């Protein structure tokens, strides 16, 4: 009993910095990156991912707010099967440790006329057997928006931190899942309705044969994960060919440096 | 190189006291000394001393006996004082070294005064001025505030002679600007120390002829082994220069004056004076207070009772001074004493009831917004530190000056930077905080002399008294001090790693002999000596090594092994070698400890965030001794969880803390705790130069990441802000509260680029900030980017970055220059693939500026890189351009390359000749494998061929046979051979004149640019040597010259320089001659020669070759093999890196060439001599030595006493020649001769004598490759024409079995050379960007009429050839057939425009082209229509010679002309009495060295060998730009200045100024010469033909040679008589014809040239006849003409009246003076 013999005072352990300095040492994880092949019969497309683009993606994220990119490419000159990825398209968000938030309106620039959207990628703190619910979900509606999503060509790319690595596993939508995720609104862990036969995995390749490149946004960066308050599904954007500052970084958390100042 | 040495403990040698070290053991007080006691404190008080009387009788100079030139330095003085008197012999009649010992304050920098004025007085002209330019001075002093204090009364002393004294300061680029004009430099010896660091190129050190020392007695302090690095390297570079700089040293009095002088090489008999403590200007009576309390409590409380005690006995009789040592204990004591006062009633005595002081201050005191000096000014206490306002600061100062002021406490700063002497001083306590030490120390020495030597006023005193209180174990050391007792030491031990570091960098140590060298003249080796027991050597010791050598090298090899285990240094211990590196560059040029920068070499990575980035930083060893005390440990802790950056660390480490406070600095936080407050400007102090020292290591490594992050942190820690801070915060104008409305707004800082002034007041909700922010906006700096891309290859990318300014410029924001870095960045931003520094000087504001560069590329291309240009300084500002590759053509692979043929050798019999084989039968029974291969093609048929192949493939011989084909087809042939250069052709001229007029008795000639000279070359000649220029004037004119019609063969050699600077010319005589043989109907032969092309079927095609002709040789077939090695060295600055090349180039030798001959090519020609001796210095301290003479010392004597170089005779005995284009050609002959023979082995040459060689190598090393330019003050890469011509020269075929060369070169460059040396070389056109004069000649000939005409034409050229090979290189898009034609009608519209406006052409229907007068003149004389339109635009009805000296020095022709010698300031200053004068006057500008080299040739002066060569080039061109000027004045109708400009023409050639004796022109005439025949009345040349012979003998007195001479020039001088008569002169009609025929008759026909040995170039007799009338200075009609013997001319007029006109005529010569006539009519 000692309300007066002992006295402590608390002092402040802010998370955001235990998490900075953890998102320092990503470029470690970019070294062992590893894909599933799980997926066998090759009759869906092929996917082949320029490991450039996809270690600055690794080395942008963040170990528990997921991010997420946008996929445009194009098939190979003879080979119509194949899916090369060519751009990664990063599109002001926000997100969580289970989803992302990104704006209604989709990439658009003139740079991106001659590709195809081949759908996302994104970061996910732990390895997982299925596709989540969430991604089902998100997905579903982006095509149910967007008639340029073909849901037999575009995919889910999804980027585990494992221990020490990245796994690396893609999926697309089924029929099925398209029309149940559509119309999904329970975003918990288990909503109603929700299904395994409801994606696939499609074969991808990570290849050091061409290089990708990366489109970010004209005015803004992409993290809006301090700024949540100012994005707007609605948001409207541009995009710049240039790549992305790392999730960490003095512009996307602005109000640390001028608050500090203030003290 | 000793061996048994051992390595010391650099630690237990250090005097770790620092200044407060004391090395006597005994004190002794004056006498009447005494000690008192009192309870806890011991006092001891020594009186004032009596001045010594005067003994040597020696009376106070006045200043009227003082030399003339120094009595304005004394002005508004009597006499000097008594110091000054006894030592102004020394200053000012010697330049002896000194040494001044004086109590401080008794007249020592009056005494550098008068040293300063020696050394101006060495400078004072005739004209009374001064040579400002001619000197500098450095003044060295110990603090920033006493070195102000100096720039001000120095530069008030000496405003009287137009003297400038500045600061130095800490900008490192746009200051040396000022640094140029300061003939005083005042500064620290830390920054004189980091200065003379970087050495490097257009350094102003070399002017510096006296450096000033003052308070030498630093030496004891833990600075003074700055000032004994500072002088070891200037008394060592005295012996590297023999150019003296005088030292003077100002001392106090303290023991060891006679070791501080044997180590300023002071003569103790002649400079070494010592003026002991009764030499105090007034008298000091000393008070000591020593407490012994030891508990802090009871101590700080008997301090407060001492001072007021003694304050009490001084309270309404004298003022007190108290010096506390932080800013707070200012006003913290000023209370204290205040308080005690009040609570004794005792404040009254202070101020006098009713005092006009007291409102004095009551008034100031309510005016002042310090609210510590409010509080205490009104009772005569004040305050005084560094954190106060200046006008604050200026008002204690006034007040104290003003005895209203009783009491002021105050720092050290107010005693070394302002002058404020008080009565009494009071000294509180002796204890500082030191941050680099950690912890609480005792005051520098420095200091508490400087603040003791305060106490008594000059003239209002009669003693001071200093009361100095301390703790009573430190009584000794003080009294020490301010008697005369405590010895000055060295402290050099604890430095020498980081001193050794610098001596090393600089090239001045490159071992450990050196080094022991080096450390002989530091004050520690006298101290050594003198002390051995202070140091750590025994008696034995000392007795044993009397020299200290071993001691030495032992200290040395310890600091060598710390350095090298740093990789700072690459240390051989078996050699005693020291190798340079880059980090130990960077950690001498940033002043940066050698363990900081293994920190940093070991933790820096590019993958490094913000995070560990400033973890790296805290973790420097300037900082090692920084702790985190356990009073701080809550206040960092509030800060470490707010700072923006994470700290991974616990606050309990150093690392930490120091963190923390670089985080807290940024954020402008004031932070509570003293400790913390002082250790944070501690941590900032020096933040800035270490950031910038990690900056450039990332940078020169490639790391874009990196090197983002650490160009931003270096200026968030000069701005003091982040990033994510509104730039405009950095206009310091605008006003705070605004701009933080603004970041509340927080809206993007771009957007406020597209709003005007009134949106801008809508969105910041700020009306008038409206148009205010505008203009800032505005101000920011911008700029807007382009590219060209340009494909070089497949794999190589040159790009064109057009940089356009978007900013306005305003010199109150933005200087006089603003610094960029350009960067290019990678697919990825992660490798810096280019960079460059980028500097937009404000002159240039406004205008475009281009960038060029290669970057490599691969295939798949990449998508895209980026090129970032980002301000060196501001902070947000920057702009990147994508620079996409979606849409880049690349040229197609090259084709491989011809087979090489193993046919058998071709025999000399092949020839079939016996006159033939007699050419080459005596030097080789075999041609080569190139050779033998095109010999059937050359010699047996007519095809037009193309041989490539490698410099020394012999492709001259394939030359030869097309010529000796010829020879046999048509016995009077005619065959042009083109070569690029002229010292090329000047070779070739030798050999065909032996092998085709002596040998074969055919007619070969060299074109000399003369063109009446040059047609009758090209008419008798059969074979004609030219370089381009020379060959395009003459076939220009091809369808008036049937000459150049009937050339039965055209030979181009190094046709691969049409891709070079001057392939336009090139490019187009060879597509003049394929044009000329298609309308001939009987085709012109042509053979070109190459280097091996990749794109040789490009130029065989455009020549017309066909595939079976065009030989494609690729490097890997020349006949002597090449062994081609490329060293890349890794260090950007330019000087050390030539250092480090250094050895390399001995080993090179030793490793590839041992015995056999080497040629060494550098970049300039001061490093001829330099490499020279360096490969001697190598060669001695070798096992070989000498190994490289092989003539005997005494078969090449003869030779050598005919040099006049004495150090190319000291190397040609050790067998190491050089040659540069400052030698005259003798030397560089005799040079040559003894390495072809064999004599000497090794020949450093200038890389710009790399075309006119004439001796080749087994090995051949290129020293670096690039050189510095100095009219753009930048390093230029060596064109690859020169290295492949430099190559060329490690090839002998008659001796070696193969040819060695190694290419030193920087890093970033070695791929560049692999690339483009072993593979066959690309080459393009850029006669597109000099197509004007071209054009206009052909508009002149009417080969162009219109403008599809000028289409047509570029059909014929290589430009249009490689428009469809390489589009993208020439700004095309597409290669079809109607993009060319766009593309080709653009180009002519552009430059038919810029023709017509500068008024050379006519366009009429916008279709048809015509020349106009000035085109016709430009083509005529081959001079650039911008130089013609520019002498339109200058000369008048009224010019005169100046003018004209003006207007043509200004011409296009001479901007090329080569800059560097500044002895063209010295020319310019005597320009004061220069005959002619103009205005303004630069230094850089080739025009102006032009006009300074002209007016130095009318006035027969002699210059440089260099300076003379460039004078040959500018007199190479004068005639010519005289003519044109000629033609624009009689075009205009002006008289007056068209007879002006032949007369300059006449006095070019002559060298003679406008009225001179004609007798100037006689051979061997001076000045006695023309007295004597002025004197007689003889004045002219024919007056000396008129003479009786023996009594022109008895006037001359001269020798017979010499009268012969004369005779010689008199027979040759023109004698004509003209006549003219006017045909119809009966009927004068008014507007009609007007015939004048003149005839001319020569009373001796011509007998040859004419006669002027000052001028190059070989003239012939030029004459002008004009008719104009002076009265009106009309000129009416002109005729040029050149006359043999006899000639009749007619000149054409139209009259104006049937009114009986009056004309003059005028004769007029070119070339000679006097004979001009003038006749009427
Ligand atoms: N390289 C060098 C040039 C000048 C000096 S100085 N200013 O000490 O004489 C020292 C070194
Ligand atoms: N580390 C490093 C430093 C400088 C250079 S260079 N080749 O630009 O000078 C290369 C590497």
């Amino acid at each position: 009993g000692p309300l007066g013999s002992m006295t402590q005072t608390f002092s402040s352990k802010t998370e955001w910095r235990v998490r900075a300095i953890s998102a320092a040492n990503l470029h470690l994880r970019t070294n062992h990156i590893y894909v599933s092949s799980d997926d066998i019969k090759e009759t869906g497309y092929t996917y082949i991912l320029p490991k450039n683009v996809l270690k600055k993606f690794i080395c942008i994220s963040d170990l528990r707010a997921q991010i997420a990119g946008y996929l445009y490419g194009v098939s190979p000159p003879d080979n119509p099967q194949v899916k090369e990825i060519r751009c990664i398209v990063m599109v002001p968000q926000w997100g969580t440790h289970q989803t992302v938030h990104l704006p209604g309106q989709l990439p658009q620039h003139e740079y991106l006329k001659e590709m195809e959207p081949l759908g996302w990628i994104h970061t996910q703190p732990n390895e997982s057997p299925q596709l989540s619910p969430q991604d089902v979900t998100t997905h579903a509606k982006i095509m149910a928006d967007n008639p340029s999503w073909d849901g037999e060509k575009t995919i889910i790319i999804t980027c585990s931190f494992t221990p020490g690595s990245c796994t690396l596993t893609a999926y697309k939508l089924t029929p099925s899942g398209y029309e149940w995720g559509r119309q999904n609104t329970d975003k918990g862990n288990n909503p109603k309705g929700y299904l395994p036969s409801h994606y696939e995995r499609v074969q991808m390749l990570l290849s050091d044969r061409f290089l990708g490149f990366f489109m970010v946004p004209a005015q803004s960066s992409w993290n809006y994960n301090f700024m949540g308050v100012r994005h707007d599904p609605n948001m409207k954007y541009e995009l710049q060919l240039a790549n992305p500052k790392e999730f960490y970084h003095e512009v996307h958390r602005p109000s640390h440096f001028l608050n500090f100042a203030l003290l | 190189a000793l061996a048994p040495r051992q390595v010391l403990d650099l630690e237990d040698l250090v005097f770790t006291q620092g200044s407060h070290f004391m090395a006597n053991k005994r004190c002794q007080l004056p006498d009447g000394s005494f000690r008192r006691q009192r309870k806890g404190y011991e006092e001891v008080h020594v009186p004032a001393l009596k001045p010594k009387p005067f003994g040597s009788e020696e009376q106070l100079l006045p200043v009227e006996k003082l030399p003339k030139y120094a009595q304005a330095g004394f002005e508004g003085f009597k006499t000097l004082n008594r110091i000054q008197s006894k030592l102004y012999r020394a200053a000012l009649e010697t330049d002896e070294n000194l040494l001044l010992c004086a109590p401080t304050g008794a007249g020592k920098t009056n005494v550098a005064l008068m040293c300063m004025l020696r050394e101006i007085g060495k400078h004072i002209n005739m004209d009374g001025t001064i040579n400002v330019d001619d000197f500098k001075i450095i003044y060295i002093a110990p603090m920033r505030s006493l070195v102000q204090e100096m720039v001000g009364s120095f530069g008030k002393r000496l405003a009287t002679y137009g003297i400038t004294v500045a600061e130095l300061t800490g900008d490192h680029q746009l200051c040396k600007e000022e640094i140029s004009a300061t003939q005083i430099i005042v500064c620290t010896p830390e920054k004189w120390d980091i200065i003379t660091r970087k050495g490097g190129e257009r350094t102003y050190t070399q002017l510096v002829r006296l450096i000033i020392l003052d308070e030498i007695h630093l030496l004891h302090d833990d600075r003074g082994p700055v000032l004994e690095a500072l002088v070891a390297r200037a008394i060592r570079n005295i012996e590297m220069t023999q150019e003296d700089v005088r030292l003077i040293g100002l001392s106090a009095t303290l023991p060891n004056y006679e070791d501080v002088a044997t180590f300023l090489r002071v003569d103790p008999a002649k400079g070494l004076f010592y003026f002991d403590n009764s030499f105090r200007p007034v008298p000091l009576e000393q008070t000591y207070v020593g407490i012994t309390e030891k508990k802090a409590i009871k101590r700080f409380q008997i301090m407060n009772e001492i001072v007021y005690e003694k304050i009490m006995e001084h309270a309404g009789k004298n003022q007190v001074l108290v010096f506390v040592h932080s800013r707070k204990e200012t006003g913290k004591t000023a209370r204290a004493i205040r308080d005690m006062c009040l609570e004794k009633d005792t404040l009254g005595l202070f101020l006098r009831e009713g005092s006009a002081s007291t409102e004095v201050l009551r008034t100031e005191a309510e005016q002042c917004k310090n609210l510590e000096l409010k509080d205490l000014l009104p009772y005569g206490f004040a305050i005084h530190h560094a954190g106060m306002t200046r006008v604050d600061r200026t008002l204690v100062e006034d007040l104290f000056a003003d005895k209203h002021i009783q009491v002021l406490v105050s720092t050290a700063t107010l005693a070394w930077g302002v002058n404020l002497p008080a009565h009494t001083v009071i000294i509180k306590g002796t204890q500082v905080y030191s941050p680099e030490k950690g912890r609480w120390t005792e005051l520098g020495a420095l200091d508490i002399l400087q603040m003791l030597g305060r106490a008594g006023r000059p003239q209002y005193d009669t003693k001071g008294e200093g009361i100095l209180i301390t703790s009573h174990g430190e009584l000794q050391y003080y009294l020490s001090l301010l008697n005369q007792q405590l010895p000055i030491e060295s402290q050099m031990v604890s430095k020498l790693p980081d001193m050794l570091n610098a001596e090393i960098v600089l090239g001045n140590v490159q071992n450990a002999k050196d080094a022991v060298n080096w450390l002989g003249y530091a004050y520690l080796y006298i101290r050594m000596l003198r002390s051995p027991t202070l140091y750590g050597i025994s008696h034995d010791d000392l007795k044993g090594d009397p020299l200290l050598d071993q001691r030495r090298l032992d200290l040395v090899h310890t600091a060598a092994l710390m350095l090298d285990k740093n990789n700072l240094v690459k240390y051989d211990k078996k050699t005693g070698n020291f190798q340079v590196t880059e980090l130990g560059r960077i950690a001498s040029h940033y002043y940066i400890t050698n363990d900081t920068v293994q920190t940093y070499n070991q933790l820096l990575k590019p993958t490094l965030s913000e995070i560990e980035l400033f973890r790296v930083f805290s973790l420097s060893s300037e900082f090692k001794n920084i702790t985190v005390r356990e009073e701080e440990k809550l206040e960092l802790q509030k800060l470490l969880e707010r700072v923006p950056i994470p700290v991974k660390e616990s606050i309990e480490e150093p690392s930490a803390k120091i963190n923390v406070l670089l985080q807290a600095f940024i954020s402008q936080l004031k932070l509570e705790g003293f400790a913390l407050m002082a250790d944070m400007v501690y941590v900032t102090q020096s933040a800035g130069r270490l950031m910038r020292a990690i900056f450039e290591i990332v940078l020169n490594r490639g790391w874009a990441q990196l090197t983002d992050k650490t160009l931003n942190l270096c200026k968030m820690i000069d701005k003091r802000m982040w990033q994510s801070m509104c730039p405009l915060r950095q206009f310091r104008k605008l006003p705070e509260e605004v701009v933080k409305k603004i970041e509340k707004k927080n809206f993007p800082f771009e957007r406020l680029y597209d709003l005007n002034h009134n949106e801008i007041g809508e969105l910041i909700r700020m009306p008038k900030m409206g148009k205010t922010i505008h203009k800032y906006v505005h101000l920011f700096p911008k700029l807007e980017l382009s590219v060209h891309l340009q494909p070089i290859t497949r794999s190589t990318l040159k790009v064109e970055l057009t940089i356009t300014p978007d900013f306005q410029w305003d010199e109150k924001v933005h200087g006089s220059s603003e610094a960029f870095w350009i960067l290019v960045e990678d697919v990825d931003s992660e490798v810096i693939l280019h960079h460059e520094y980028f500097l937009l000087k404000a002159k240039y504001a406004q205008d475009e500026h281009l960038i060029t560069f290669f970057v490599p590329v691969f295939e798949p291309l990449p998508p895209q890189y980026f090129i970032r240009v980002v301000s060196d300084r501001w902070l947000s500002c920057e702009t990147q351009l994508p620079v996409s590759f979606r849409h880049l053509i690349l040229p197609e692979k090259y084709p491989p390359p011809t087979e090489l043929l193993d046919l058998q050798p071709l025999p000399v019999s092949a020839l079939r000749n016996s006159a033939f084989e007699s050419l080459y039968q005596d030097k080789f029974p075999f041609f080569n494998p190139i050779q033998t291969q095109v010999f059937n093609t050359v010699y047996n048929s007519d095809d037009n061929v193309f041989v490539g192949a490698p410099t020394g493939s012999g492709k001259t011989i394939c030359a030869e046979f097309a010529i000796l084909r010829m020879l046999l087809q048509s016995s009077e042939g005619r065959c042009v051979y083109i070569t690029p250069m002229e010292a090329l052709a000047e070779q070739v001229y030798m050999d065909w004149y032996e092998k085709f007029q002596d040998r074969l008795n055919k007619k070969v000639v060299l074109l000399t640019g003369e063109t009446s000279t040059d047609l009758k070359l090209l008419g008798k000649g059969n074979i004609i040597i030219s370089t381009p220029e020379k060959w395009d004037i003459l076939s220009r004119r091809w369808k008036q010259r049937k000459n150049v019609q009937n050339i039965n063969l055209f030979v181009v050699d190094e046709v691969h320089l049409i891709g070079g600077e001057n392939g336009p010319v090139l490019e187009v005589i060879c597509s003049r001659m394929r044009y000329i043989s298609s309308q001939i109907e009987r085709p012109i032969r042509i053979v070109a020669l190459s280097s091996s092309l990749s794109n040789a079927k490009d130029v065989a095609h455009w020549l017309g070759c066909s595939a079976t002709s065009t030989f494609n040789f690729h490097p890997n077939v020349r006949p002597v093999p090449l062994e081609l090695h490329i060293q890349g060295f890794n260090i950007s600055h330019t000087q050390t890196r030539l250092l480090s090349m250094a050895k390399p180039v001995y080993h090179a030798i030793t490793k590839h060439s041992p015995k056999k001959p080497v040629i060494v090519f550098v970049p300039s020609r001061k490093q001829t001599r330099l490499t020279a001796i360096d490969i001697l210095t190598t060669c001695a301290a070798d096992i070989q030595r000498q190994r490289f003479l092989h003539c005997t010392e005494k078969d090449l004597i003869p030779y050598l006493e005919k040099l006049s170089d004495s150090t190319l005779k000291e190397t040609l005995l050790n067998g190491v020649g050089y040659l540069h284009e400052g030698l005259s050609p003798m030397e560089r002959r005799l040079v040559e001769q003894l390495f072809s023979s064999g004599a000497i082995q090794v020949v450093v040459a200038s890389r710009s004598l790399c075309w006119g060689m004439n001796v080749a190598a087994h090995l051949v090393i290129i020293m670096d490759t690039q050189y510095y330019n100095g009219k753009i003050h930048a390093y230029v890469d060596y064109p690859i024409y020169d290295v492949l011509q430099m190559v060329g020269h490690a090839n002998r075929p008659l001796q070696d079995d193969e040819g060695r060369c190694v290419i030193m070169c920087q890093g970033s460059k070695k791929d560049f050379f692999k690339k483009f040396l072993y593979e066959p070389l690309p080459v393009e056109s850029h006669l597109d960007h000099c197509m004007h004069d071209h054009f206009n000649a052909e508009i002149v000939t009417k080969t162009i009429e219109n403008k599809q005409d000028a289409v047509d034409y570029l059909t014929w050229t290589f430009l249009y050839r490689r428009m469809t090979q390489n589009p993208n290189y020439y700004n095309l898009q597409g290669i079809s057939h109607r993009h060319l034609s766009d593309h080709l009608s653009e180009l002519v519209e552009q430059t038919l425009s810029d023709l017509e406006q500068s008024k050379c052409i006519s366009i009429e229907d916008e279709m048809d082209v015509a020349p106009l007068n000035l085109g016709m003149i430009a083509a005529y004389y081959y001079i650039n229509y911008t130089t013609i339109e520019l002498f339109s635009m200058s000369l008048n009805a009224k010019t005169k010679v100046r003018g004209l000296i003006e207007i043509i020095s200004n011409a296009a022709e001479y901007e090329n002309i080569p800059i560097r010698h500044h002895e063209d300031n010295l020319l310019r200053q005597l320009a004061q009495k220069v005959p002619h004068k103009l205005n303004n006057p630069k230094f850089n500008d080739p025009h102006v060295k032009t006009n300074l080299l002209l007016q130095a040739h009318l006035s027969r002066m002699q210059l440089s060998a260099e300076l003379q060569s460039d004078t040959e080039e500018i007199l190479s061109k004068a005639i010519r730009l005289i003519q044109a000027c000629v033609d624009v004045l009689s075009s205009n109708g002006w008289l007056s200045p068209a007879l002006a400009a032949m007369e300059l023409a006449q006095m070019v050639t002559q060298a003679m100024w406008s009225k001179d004796s004609y007798l100037k022109q006689l051979p061997h005439f001076t000045s006695e010469h023309i007295k004597r025949c002025t004197d007689k009345g003889v004045e002219s040349v024919f007056d000396i033909m008129e003479m009786e012979d023996e009594e022109r003998n008895a006037l001359l007195q001269l020798t017979d040679s010499q009268i012969a001479d004369v005779a010689r020039f008199c027979n040759r001088y023109p004698n004509i008589e003209l006549s003219y008569e006017v045909v119809d002169k009966d009927s004068i009609r008014s507007g009609g014809p007007v015939v004048v025929l003149v005839q001319l008759e020569r009373e001796e026909e011509v007998t040859g040239p004419v006669i002027a040995p000052l001028f190059p170039q070989k003239r012939e007799e030029g004459w002008w006849v004009v008719i104009g009338d002076a009265k009106s200075n009309s000129l009416i009609s002109i005729k040029r003409l050149t006359l043999q013997q006899k000639a009749k001319v007619k000149l054409d007029f139209v009259a104006p009246a049937t009114g009986a006109h009056n004309y003059t005529l005028y004769f007029m010569s070119d070339a000679y003076m006097g004979c001009d006539q003038e006749y009427k009519f």
